[PDB]
RNA sequence: UGCUGAAAGCAUCUAAGCACGAAACUUGCCCCGAGAUGAGUUCUCCCUGACCCUUUAAGGGUCCUGAAGGAACGUUGAAGA
RNA sequence: CGAUGUCGGCUCAUCACAUCCUGGGGCUGAAGUAGGUCCCAAGGGUAUGGCUGUUCGCCAUUUAAAGUGGUACGCGAGCUGGGUUUAGAACGUCGUGAGACAGUUCGGUCCCUAUCUGCCGUGGGCGCUGGAGAACUGAGGGGGGCUGCUCCUAGUACGAGA
RNA sequence: GUGAAGAGGGAAACAACCCAGACCGCCAGCUAAGGUCCCAAAGUCAUGGUUAAGUGGGAAACGAUGUGGGAAGGCCCAGACAGCCAGGAUGUUGGCUUAGAAGCAGCCAUCAUUUAAAGAAAGCGUAAUAGCUCACUGGUCGAGUCGGCCUGCGCGGAAGA
């Protein structure tokens, strides 16, 4: 509530659709289309959006500033985008991309290649780094989880792909 | 992980979470105080 | 892919010049004429019915001649089916040849196996006899115990018992196809096929990795 | 011998 | 196929002459051990100054078999008698010097290199 | 094990939404299987005469007719008490 | 109590999960290898001998492991008859004695042609709506599912070294 | 009290529990215990709440921001709780012990200052320190927030042939 009553103010040159539940934003980064619940009421009004709780429905406070965040989070989407940064951690660890592919090296006896779902664009700066664009926030947090899940973090020397805004605990080994 | 039928809060970083009906400990400092209870 | 029908002509050997022995079964396939084609629209499944060999004209019947009549094919000594796969099409009338396992490496033969008749289970389920001497009375081959006491008090269903043990339709999957030959209709595969000398066999390539 | 239950 | 209780002669100047199969190693419920395989053996006969002892309980590995070995191209070898050469419990090195009589090319790998060096005569 | 995410301005794998996850489950492999009385489907083959009556109706009878096929008998079988 | 055959062995099994192996995970006082502990999981698999009537146990040698229980401590109208239990005889002991033992020792008749249910096979009758000969579909049901070792990756990752 | 020596209706089936005492006949009506969606006779009745577990339709100590109600309490527009940016100190190695102990191995005290506030510092860590860190006080933000009691219904604890 405290987060479902700041409404969101669309910027400029983003077309905003409602179309009874299903919401799409258009925008300069792309075109987006989230379902929304049918305890929660959306209305247009000038360049800002609202949410309020449906009536009949019991639980609309807490659907209401869900579905406030997310479209909050579709604006920026469509706007500024988002970023996710994963730089690798060990000897001989290397990735590269070729197209919608990366092609990871994390000391296995085969290469792994993780293909990018539509809306994502990688590039890796060094070979020890990779960069991920994206217009929607979640599709860009779940391919950042699926790159770290292939070899995640140890807690000995740190080696596996972990993100850059991310500390990793470590811890000596137990003595003989 | 610890399975027993009294979960707590060990230290000043555990939080107790409902998880799909079942009362768990997560913790964000000590790996060790990770708790569920059954 | 489709199969074809052969007949079990026997066991022979085949010499390699490494010296090994490869025991080959001799499949004599004939050429399977197209009697009937399946469709969804009218069968609610995609097959092809083959003829194989041919049969005495006093011996048909006339069910039977007017099906062959039909398709224009001469009447063989049976039918058989065969399901089609996405993107295979055959014509009525058309006869398929050996040459169809030409590039094929494994296949998969059944028949239908020698009949042991009624058989004890010794021989049928592998059981274990009992002592032949040491005080045993009249108990050397039989079963022993077939069940519990009060609990359930009665016997599984499944139960392994004497009765009736061969005879019957079995697959022996992924054997080597040896040498396919063309001009004689043959088909030599690696190993044991089922069934007695000059029975039918169902030759369909291999489905499994 | 255990002829009969005893 | 030697199995358990089977007695074997020797095939080595090891010392013994008489060994008895007390186990097939490598499997569960192994039954039969053809030529090349190791089994675990005891000595039941001895010669009074060789380099093992009546009782002693040692590794061997099956050179001959009366039921005998069969080749590639139909062929078998048989023999008149059932022989074998004593190995070290663990490391499984042929604790004699000298191979008699005729082995096989069963043995020929690199875990029995040694015997077929020392044998009369490989078939 | 997570991603996004409020109720709870933060945090949160969960309440809405989304993704992985085992020899267990449903399939894929092999066999029986329309008595599946819910008794299914397709292909082919065969029969194209006359009369009378009562209780007039899925009625009964007479004469002619006997088809496709089946059984029976014999010679038998890698089939079988 | 007008009888519901006892311990053990053989044969044949079937279920539970409180899991022995294999499978998937969390924590580790988890560097690696190897472990400890807990959670999920019942598909399959889960020893041969010496001694003893033994179940049990100890021992020898294996194995990936040699699970724990229920089923009338599963199973004698399926087999055995070794045992703590008929009648013979002896020892030690108790009793004056006949005899007795909770102790040991040698010998000692295990019946049944299956009516009903159950199960394994195999047919006859009728139905399925004119009769007949074939080929199918597949509702449903059953079978099967174990695992070792060596080599490559690589003496690489890890480790002061081993 | 009931069965024995007692039928009928209910409790699934169920001598001893609940209702109730069969002289005989009826194709009449009213009720008891128990019930009214279908098996199966009668309310998919009416009004007001609770539960989200198929709880109802097995089981305890104990555990938990599940959820409904009630009466009080603390802080709050002189700005409350959360988030954020900051500061968060020097005397002081307070003294004792220790090769080191400098708040944080152990003992004793635990003030002074400048200020808006800061501890002889609650904890981590370390050879010891450092280091992070909390108590406290500013600015931002602009409306409630915090945790005890009594209680109704739920969750886990909860494995077998
Ligand atoms: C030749 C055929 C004879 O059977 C046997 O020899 C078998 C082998 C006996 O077991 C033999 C052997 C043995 C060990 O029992 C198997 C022993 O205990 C008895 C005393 O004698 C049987 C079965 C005995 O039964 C058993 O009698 C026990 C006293 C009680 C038991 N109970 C479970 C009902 C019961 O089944 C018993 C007494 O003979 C049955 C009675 C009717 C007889 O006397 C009948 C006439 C027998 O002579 C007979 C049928 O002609
Ligand atoms: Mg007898
Ligand atoms: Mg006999
Ligand atoms: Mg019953
Ligand atoms: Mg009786
Ligand atoms: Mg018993
Ligand atoms: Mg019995
Ligand atoms: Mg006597
Ligand atoms: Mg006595
Ligand atoms: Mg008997
Ligand atoms: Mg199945
Ligand atoms: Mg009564
Ligand atoms: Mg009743
Ligand atoms: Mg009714
Ligand atoms: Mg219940």
């Amino acid at each position: 509530s405290r987060v479902a009553k700041a409404p969101v103010v669309v910027p400029a040159g983003v077309d905003v659709k409602i179309n009874g539940q299903v919401i799409t934003i258009k925008g300069k980064n792309g075109e987006l289309t989230r379902t929304l619940n049918d305890a929660v009421e959306v209305k247009h009004a000038d360049n800002t959006l609202t949410f309020g709780p449906r009536d009949g429905y019991a639980d609309g406070w807490a659907q209401a500033g869900t579905a406030r965040a997310l479209l909050n989070s579709m604006v920026i989407g469509v706007t500024e985008g988002f970023t996710k940064k994963l730089q690798l951690v060990g000897v001989g660890y290397r990735a590269a991309v070729k197209g919608n592919v990366i092609n990871l090296s994390l000391g296995f006896s085969h290469p792994v290649d993780h293909q990018l779902p539509a809306g994502i664009t990688a590039e890796c700066p060094t070979q020890t780094e990779i960069v991920l664009k994206g217009a929607d926030k979640q599709v860009i947090g779940q391919v950042a989880a699926d790159l770290r899940a292939y070899r995640r973090p140890e807690p000995y020397k740190g080696k596996g792909v972990r993100y850059a805004d991310e500390v990793v605990r470590t811890k000596e080994a137990k003595k003989k | 992980m610890k399975v027993r039928a009294s979960v707590k809060k060990l230290c000043r970083n555990c939080k107790i979470v409902k998880r799909d009906g079942v009362i768990r400990v997560i913790c964000s400092a000590e790996p060790k105080h990770k708790q569920r209870q059954g | 892919m489709i199969g074809l029908v052969g007949k079990k002509v026997g066991m022979t050997r085949i010499f390699t010049e490494d010296g090994v022995s490869i025991p080959v079964t001799v499949i004599e396939v004939e050429a399977n004429r197209v009697t009937q084609v399946k469709d969804l629209a009218n069968d609610g499944y995609r097959a092809i019915q083959v003829t194989t060999g041919a049969k005495k004209a006093n011996r048909v019947t006339k069910p039977e001649a007017g099906h062959f009549a039909k398709a224009g094919v001469e009447a063989g000594r049976g039918l058989w089916e065969f399901r089609l796969a996405e993107g295979e099409e055959f014509t009525v009338g058309q006869s398929i040849s050996v040459e169809l396992f030409a590039d094929v490496k494994k296949v998969d033969v059944t028949g239908t196996s020698k009949g042991k008749g009624f058989a004890g289970t010794v021989k049928r389920w592998n059981f274990r006899t009992q002592d032949a001497t040491h005080g045993n009375s009249l108990s050397h081959r039989v079963p022993g115990s077939i069940g519990q006491n009060q609990t359930p008090g009665k016997v599984f269903k499944g139960k392994k018992m004497a009765g009736q043990m061969g005879n019957e339709r079995v697959t022996v999957q992924s054997l080597d196809v040896v040498r396919v030959d063309a001009e004689r209709n043959l088909l030599l595969v690696k190993g044991a096929v089922p069934g007695a000398t000059g029975s039918d066999l169902i030759v369909k390539p291999a489905v499994k990795a | 011998m255990y002829l009969i239950f005893m | 196929m030697i199995q358990e209780q089977t007695m074997l002669n020797v095939a080595d100047n090891s010392g013994a002459r008489r060994v008895m199969c007390i186990k097939v190693l490598g499997g569960s419920h192994r039954r039969y051990a053809g030529v090349g395989d190791i089994i675990k053996i005891t000595i039941k006969e001895a010669i009074p100054r060789g380099k093992v002892k009546k009782g002693d309980v040692l590794k061997a590995v099956v050179v001959r078999t009366k039921k005998g070995v069969r080749r590639p191209d139909g062929s078998v070898i048989r023999f008149d008698g059932n022989a074998c050469v004593l190995l070290n419990n663990n490391s499984e090195q042929p604790i004699g010097t000298r191979i008699f009589g005729p082995v096989t090319r069963e043995l020929r790998s690199e875990k029995f290199m040694k015997i077929i060096s020392l044998a009369p005569e490989v078939l």
